[PDB]
RNA sequence: UUCGGCAAGGGGGUCGACUUCCAACCCGAUGCAAACUGCGAAUACCGGAGAUGUUAUCACGGGAGACACACGGCGGGUGUAACGUCCGUCGUGAAGAGGGAAACAACCCAGACCGCAGCUAAGGUCCCAAAGUCAUGGUUAAGUGGGAAACGAUGUGGGAAG
RNA sequence: AUCAGGAGGUUAGUGCAAUGGCAUAAGCCAGCUUGACUGCGAGCGUGACGGCGCGAGCAGGUGCGAAAGCAGGUCAUAGUG
RNA sequence: GGCGGCCGUAGCGCGGUGGUCCCACCUGACCCCAUGCCGAACUCAGAAGUGAAACGCCGUAGCGCCGAUGGUAGUGUGGGGUCUCCCCAUGCGAGAGUAGGAACUGCC
C-alpha cells in the first residue's frame, strides 16, 4: 500500500499544469462508480518511482489529498512527449 | 431528400398534405370493410363506420359486396356532416377501378362531403 | 513535401525486405528518434541489416515504420520534366517520438550494441528505450 | 452605468481599439466617461478592457 | 468510349450560383435563392439542412420551392408574415 | 499497405500425400491518401437589434488617370533552390519625415504649421556622446564579444535521478 | 449460354465527358400514348451590357391523366456566330 | 385483440415466453371481376389446420444513431525572444476511455 501526498486541481489549465511539472507535480483523475471524479494533483518524484514497480497497478494505492487517504488503483499512464515524464494518470476507487 | 418507407409504397400522399385536409381512407377485408376520415399529424379519427355496425340498422346479406360498400359510405359521410367535416380527399391505397373504393366515394358525395 | 501515395507510376523495388524475428508474439519494446525526419529505404536496410548481422545471438527484431512516400528527380533541362523515380525511392516519414525498431527482449541486452550500429547509419540522434 | 477611464497610452495601442476609445469621447490619459449598460457599450467596453478601468 | 485514368471529379469554371431572396422581405412564390436546378416541395419558407438549423420569413405567398439539395432543399410548413 | 491461421486454383520436386512459391477471399493483431470521409473547427460571410459617423447613404452628369509594381509578415502552388516564377490577406516602399539598428527603400518605435517651455518614445547611460564606469546575485576567460553548419566535446559551471 | 434457390442499398443501370440523384425508383420488362401548343408578363446573370437560357405565373387552348398535375425537347452544366 | 394520447435514442441483428377473443397464413375458386404467356397478380367464398412470417411481452447492445460525466493534442487572436524557431496572453478544445437507452401511457 504506497502511501502518497497530494491537492486538488483548482487551476485546471495547461499553463498552471506546466507551472507543476516544472515543481515536480502533474494531474490526475480519480473516479469510482457512484463516488463523484476528483481531480487531484501528485507529486512527480514519489509516483514515477512507484509507478515503475509494477505492483503499482494492482495495489490499493493510499492518495492523501491534503488532509484523508481515498484508496484507489492504476488504470492508465499518459507519457509526456519531448521530455519523458508523467502527465496524466487516471485512477478507480479501491 | 430520400424517399421515406411510407412514400416507396405510395400509400401516403404528400400532395393532399400541401392543402391542410382531411382524407377518407377505405379499408376492406375479405369479410368486412371499413371507411374513415382520419386528419393529419398521425392516426387522428374523427368518424368512422364498419359494415358490421350496418347490421344494428337492419342489414340481413352478406357484408362483403359492393351494395354494402355504399352502404357505409352513407354512414360515414353522415356521421361526418355531423362531426362538421365538409370536404375529404379520397385515400384508397392500392387497388383497382369500379371496384368497392369507388362505391364507397360515390356514397360520401351522396351524404354531402 | 505533401505526402504521396498511389496513383502513380511504377518505379524500383525495396532494398528493404526481411521484417525478422518471430511473429509468433507481440510486445512492446523499441528504439525512439527524438525528430521528424525522411529515411529512404536504402538506408532503413543499412540500419536494419546492421543489428541483424549483429543480433545472430537470437531473434524477435521488427520494425513498425515502412517506406510509402515516393519522392521524384527531374535530372535534364526543366521545362519539361516534373519528376522521375531514380535514386530517391520510397521515403518513410518518422515522428519526433516514433518506436522505429523494436526487439522483443527482456533485460538480457545484447542488442543495444546492435541498435548502437545502426544508430550511426541512419540520419539522426536516436535513443534507446527499454519501454 | 459604468465609468470608463483611459490608463494605456494612445502609442502602442492596436488600431480601431484606439478608434473605438476615440468612440467613447476619450482622446487622452485620465479621461473618464459614462456609458450605459447595453450591449453594444459591453462589446466596446470589452474591446478596450486592456487599456481601459471600467466599474460600475 | 469508355472513361478512364484513374480519376476523380472533372472540373471547369467557377460556380454560377447566388443569395437571391433573403426573405424578410416580400416574395412571390418563385425560386428563392438560386445554385442547382430542378426540385420542388417548399411551397412558404422552408430552410431546413442539417447543421444549425437554417431560416426564412414573412411573404404570403401559395408556393415557392427552393433551388435543389441546397440551402434547406427539405419542405417544412407553411409560414407567412404574422398577418397577411 | 505488415504478420499469423483456414479453404480453393496454378507451377516445380519425390509418392494419387507432403513440402515450397505466387494471386484472390474471410477472421484476429500492423500501416496510409492534393481531387476519401462517420466527424469537425477556428474563421470568412448574409440579415437583424444595442457605438461611431451626418446633409452622410444615395441618384444624375462632366473630367479623368490607370490595365510593365515591388517588399515584409501569415497561408500558400510549382521548383534542388534562388535579391525564382505565380496567387491570396494585410501592412508598408511609392507622399513616413522623425528615432533606433555602425552605415541601409520597405526590421523595431513612430507619423510633421511657425516659434517657445516641459516631459517622454525608440535607444542609450566608461570615453568619443547627453545620462550610473548604478544596486543584489550568479556564470564565462574565451577577448569568447557571437557566418559559422551537419557532427564532435571529463574546457568549465548549475540542477535532478539510481 | 438458360432455368431453380440463397446472399446482396445497389458496386448495376440511367445516350455523351464528371460530380451529384435514384430500387416496391428517375433503373429493367411490357402495353399505351405522344405537351417539343398559342399569347403575354414578372424574376434570375457582384456593377451598367445584347442574343440566348432557365426557374416561377397569368389568359386561351392542344396531349395524357380520375385529378392535382406534368411540357416551353432528351436529369443538369459543352453540340455555336 | 379493440380503442386513444405523446407523436423520429423506436436502423439492424438476436433470445425467452403466451393467447384456440382478435388477426393474418391457410383453404376453395362456383360467380361479379381479371391476367399480352400464368385468379400467382386481380377478385370472390369457406373456416379443416397452426402461430411457423405478424402481434402481445421480455432478455442481450453487437453495429448504427442520439444525449452525458471525465481530459490532452489541435486551433483563433495580439504582443516577446531567436540562425531558423519558439513563447506568452486570451476564447475553446481531437480521440481514447467510463457509463446511459432496445419504447412510453390510459381504458375495455
Amino acid at each position: 500500500m504506497f502511501t502518497i501526498n497530494a491537492e486538488v486541481r483548482k487551476e485546471q489549465g495547461k499553463g498552471a499544469s506546466r507551472r507543476l511539472r516544472a515543481a515536480n507535480k502533474f494531474p490526475a483523475i480519480i473516479y469510482g462508480g457512484k463516488e463523484a471524479p476528483l481531480a487531484i494533483e501528485l507529486d512527480h518524484d514519489k509516483v514515477m518511482n512507484m509507478q515503475a514497480k509494477a505492483e503499482f497497478y494492482s495495489e490499493v494505492l493510499t492518495i492523501v489529498v491534503d488532509g484523508k487517504e481515498i484508496k484507489v488503483k492504476a488504470q492508465d499512464v499518459q507519457r509526456h512527449p519531448y521530455k519523458p515524464k508523467l502527465q496524466h494518470i487516471d485512477f478507480v476507487r479501491a | 431528400k430520400k424517399s421515406a418507407r411510407i412514400r416507396r409504397a405510395t400509400r401516403a400522399r404528400r400532395k393532399l398534405q400541401e392543402l391542410g385536409a382531411t382524407r377518407l381512407v377505405v379499408h376492406r377485408t375479405p369479410r368486412h370493410i371499413y371507411a374513415q376520415v382520419i386528419a393529419p399529424n398521425g392516426s387522428e379519427v374523427l368518424v368512422a363506420a364498419s359494415t358490421v355496425e350496418k347490421a344494428i340498422a337492419e342489414q340481413l346479406k352478406y357484408t362483403g359486396n359492393k351494395d354494402a360498400a355504399a352502404a357505409v359510405g352513407k354512414a360515414v359521410a353522415e356521421r361526418a356532416l355531423e362531426k362538421g367535416i365538409k370536404d375529404v380527399s379520397f385515400d384508397r391505397s392500392g387497388f383497382q377501378y369500379h371496384g368497392r373504393v369507388q362505391a364507397l366515394a360515390d356514397a360520401a358525395r351522396e351524404a354531402g362531403l | 513535401q505533401p505526402k504521396r501515395t498511389k496513383f502513380r507510376k511504377m518505379h524500383k523495388g525495396r532494398n528493404r525486405g526481411l521484417a525478422q524475428g518471430t511473429d509468433v508474439s507481440f510486445g512492446s519494446f523499441g528504439l525512439k528518434a527524438v525528430g521528424r525526419g525522411r529515411l529512404t529505404a536504402r538506408q532503413i536496410e543499412a540500419a536494419r541489416r546492421a543489428m541483424t548481422r549483429a543480433v545472430k545471438r537470437q531473434g524477435k527484431i521488427w520494425i513498425r515504420v515502412f517506406p510509402d512516400k515516393p519522392i521524384t528527380e527531374k535530372p535534364l533541362a526543366v521545362r519539361m520534366g516534373k519528376g522521375k523515380g531514380n535514386v530517391e525511392y520510397w521515403v518513410a516519414l518518422i515522428q519526433p517520438g516514433k518506436v522505429l525498431y523494436e526487439m522483443d527482449g527482456v533485460p538480457e541486452e545484447l542488442a543495444r550494441e546492435a541498435f548502437k550500429l545502426a544508430a550511426a547509419k541512419l540520419p539522426i540522434k536516436t535513443t534507446f528505450v527499454t519501454k | 452605468t459604468i465609468k470608463i477611464t483611459q490608463t494605456r497610452s494612445a502609442i502602442g495601442r492596436l488600431p480601431k481599439h484606439k478608434a473605438t476609445l476615440l468612440g467613447l469621447g476619450l482622446r487622452r490619459i485620465g479621461h473618464t466617461v459614462e456609458r450605459e449598460d447595453t450591449p453594444a457599450i459591453r462589446g466596446m467596453i470589452n474591446a478596450v478592457s486592456f487599456m481601459v478601468k471600467v466599474e460600475e | 468510349a469508355h472513361k478512364k485514368a484513374g480519376g476523380s471529379t472533372r472540373n471547369g469554371r467557377d460556380s454560377e450560383a447566388k443569395r437571391l431572396g433573403v426573405k424578410r422581405f416580400g416574395g412571390e412564390s418563385v425560386l428563392a435563392g438560386s445554385i442547382i436546378v430542378r426540385q420542388r416541395g417548399t411551397k412558404f419558407h422552408a430552410g431546413a439542412n442539417v447543421g444549425c438549423g437554417r431560416d426564412h420569413t414573412l411573404f404570403a405567398k401559395a408556393d415557392g420551392k427552393v433551388k435543389f439539395e441546397v440551402k434547406g432543399p427539405k419542405n417544412r410548413k407553411f409560414i407567412s408574415i404574422e398577418a397577411e
